[PDB]
RNA sequence: GAAAUUGUUGAAAGGGAAGGGCAUUUGAUCAGACA
RNA sequence: GUGAACAGCCUCUAGUUGAUAGAAUAAUGUAGAUAAGGGAAGUCGGCAAAAUAGAUCCGUAACUUCGGGAUAAGGAUUGGC
RNA sequence: UUUGCUCCACACAAUAUAGAUGGAUACGAAUAAGGCGUCCUUGUGGCGUCGCUGAACCAUAGCAGGCUAGCAACGGUGCACUUGGCGGAAAGGCCUUGGGUGCUUGCUGGCGAAUUGCAAUGUCAUUUUGCGUGGGGAUAAAUCAUUUGUAUACGACUUAGAUGUACAACGGGGUAUUGUAAGCAGUAGAGUAGCCUUGUUGUUACGAUCUGCUGAGAUUAAGCCUUUGUUGUCUGAUUUGU
């Protein structure tokens, strides 16, 4: 907990998430949801 | 205790190899085992066929493969009595591809 | 855990991104609920 | 002779930071120890009960040897020998007392609050 | 078989050098002297 | 063999596999390298480095002791089948 | 690792000591103002008193203080105990109850003391440690080695390891990186050959490249994620006490 409280405007500012990166940081992600994945490359030489 | 037992392994050299300097790697390759047959055996005695050894130095120095199935037989010592009292011996086994075979246990005789 | 990044608007009424999308790198702690396990009470000392 | 080696955890047994493994060394005495342990078993000494008891080293003449250093000079290039003597013991315990009796020497006025702290007291 | 210098054992001291002078406590050690 | 070639690079014959080792991979180095946007602003000074490069074809200035300058410059093309 | 440890008690033995020798005797605040007693309307109050040094106060007599009797008091005080209470600034000390007990020089007696020879500190404090005893009380860890990588030149740091949401070795699934494996087939292919039964796709093949099975194949923690599968390991070394 802070030390003094802050009239900064720049807090306070009561902010509101809009979209949260859920898109694999081990490479170039393309990709949020496994859904989002094979819903665009389509089925492949495994799967169904 | 003893116990007298062959199984047959696979190893991945290519992440104990990663990073390690050509002119060594095979070279590094060879210890690597020494080093995963006493991981496995407990024995710090470990003797390598000279097919194993081919067998790694098949493609040069730098350039060992990234996996290899191995055959680590246990065995008593014999003669002049040194420290312990077993010793592994690795041999190459023929397989066509060492991917994805997991380790079996060898019933011998 | 590591960081990812966010899509948020923006109020700061003023600038010329007030009302507007930004995009701003955010990390995540790891927190799942503490645990109580002692007590201590301290004492002024005028040596501290 | 320690100043400028390596560090190792196993010094802690002993206190110290600096410490080796100097083999070389390690097979030398202990190829003389060796030789007291043959020594005490033709002595008829309780092989148990050894201890070593005094174990000095000191040098043995040099060594010379050359070394060629640059613009045509030469410098020396010494081996630096050694004397090793060890003696073990049967190890043994207690050793009583026994000494002197402190001849005792006060002056009159001093036997005297002796010999009345007795009159006086116990 | 000296010294420089080194190993072991015995004693002692050591808060950024060590050695020295006058004096005395302490420990160790020693002469002389009584009759 | 590639190629203009006794070049470089790879191999046959023959000859070696000799040059203390082992484990790590901090700073600082030596030697090998790449780096966005800018492009000598760096520095005594482009020092260093980089750019160019073979061959075929097109094209080629001042000046000249007419022998040159000159691969001047500037350009295109290049495998495989 | 030969019965080791700790607190309470005594016993011997050491070793020390910046320096016992009746008592470190508790408001606070003011200083061109206060202490104390006392009265009252409880105030910046009335009245009185003191200072001018602690040269005070308390204690102090008894073989370095022995052994004894008694009276008067009903007090003091030393000790072990018990009741209730207070104290965190470093509290580790203060106070209070109740029995028991020693002493009392409050006062009056009986006895002792030499010969330490005219002084020789004439030895009475408290320090730390060690060795056995027996009266309670207690039955751990740390380090090396191995291991992780949130760390690292070496030491150091941060993890893990006695049977389980254990750990490692493979295998599986995710996540990535590349850009379509090998094999086989085709009426794809500039085209070239060879045997005729010289073609109403004539046939056997051959041909850089192309297409299909194929976003396939390969690689993926060595400092990625995960795991009901598979297999293996789970007590070596040394050190420490008030
Ligand atoms: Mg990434
Ligand atoms: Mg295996
Ligand atoms: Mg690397
Ligand atoms: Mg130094
Ligand atoms: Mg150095
Ligand atoms: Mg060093
Ligand atoms: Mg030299
Ligand atoms: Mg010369
Ligand atoms: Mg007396
Ligand atoms: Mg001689
Ligand atoms: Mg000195
Ligand atoms: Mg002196
Ligand atoms: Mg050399
Ligand atoms: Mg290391
Ligand atoms: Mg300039
Ligand atoms: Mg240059
Ligand atoms: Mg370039
Ligand atoms: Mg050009
Ligand atoms: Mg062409
Ligand atoms: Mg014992
Ligand atoms: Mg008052
Ligand atoms: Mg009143
Ligand atoms: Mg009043
Ligand atoms: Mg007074
Ligand atoms: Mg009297
Ligand atoms: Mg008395
Ligand atoms: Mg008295
Ligand atoms: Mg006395
Ligand atoms: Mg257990
Ligand atoms: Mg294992
Ligand atoms: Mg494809
Ligand atoms: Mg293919
Ligand atoms: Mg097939
Ligand atoms: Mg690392
Ligand atoms: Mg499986």
């Amino acid at each position: 907990k802070s030390l003094y409280t802050n009239t900064s405007r720049k807090a306070l500012e009561e902010v509101s998430l809009k979209w949260i990166d859920t898109a694999s940081k081990f490479g170039k992600g393309r990709f949020q949801t496994p859904a989002e994945k094979h819903a665009f490359m389509g089925t492949l030489k495994k799967d169904l | 205790l003893k116990d007298v037992v062959t199984r047959e392994y696979t190893i991945n050299l290519h992440k104990r190899l990663h990073g390690v300097s050509f002119k060594k790697r095979a070279p590094r390759a060879v210890k690597e085992i020494k080093k995963f047959a006493k991981l496995h055996m407990g024995t710090d005695d470990v003797r390598l066929a000279p097919e194993l050894n081919q067998a790694i130095w098949k493609r040069g120095v730098k350039g060992v493969e990234y996996r290899l199935r191995l055959r680590i037989s246990r065995k008593r010592n014999e003669e002049e009595d040194a420290k312990n009292p077993l010793f592994s011996y690795v041999e190459p086994v023929l397989v066509a591809s060492a991917k994805g075979l997991q380790t079996v246990v060898v019933e011998e005789d | 855990a590591g960081m990812t990044t966010i899509v948020r608007d923006l109020d700061r009424p003023g600038s010329k991104f007030h009302k507007r999308e930004v995009v701003e790198a955010v990390t995540v702690v790891d927190t799942p609920p503490v645990v109580v396990v002692g007590v201590v009470g301290y004492v002024e000392t005028p040596r501290g | 002779f320690n100043s400028s080696i390596g560090r190792t955890a196993q010094g802690k047994e002993f206190g110290v930071t600096k410490a080796r493994w100097p083999a070389k060394s390690v097979k030398f005495v202990q190829g003389l120890l060796q030789n007291a342990a043959a020594n005490a078993e033709a002595k008829g000494l309780d092989a148990t009960k050894l201890y070593v008891s005094h174990i000095q080293v000191n040098q043995a003449p040099k060594q010379r040897r050359r070394t060629y250093r640059a613009h045509g000079r030469i410098n020396k290039y010494e081996s630096s020998p050694s004397h090793i003597e060890l003696v073990v013991t049967e190890k043994e315990e207690a050793v009583a007392k026994a000494a002197e009796k402190k001849v005792v020497r006060l002056t009159s006025r001093q036997r005297g609050r002796i010999a009345a702290q007795k009159r006086i007291a116990a």
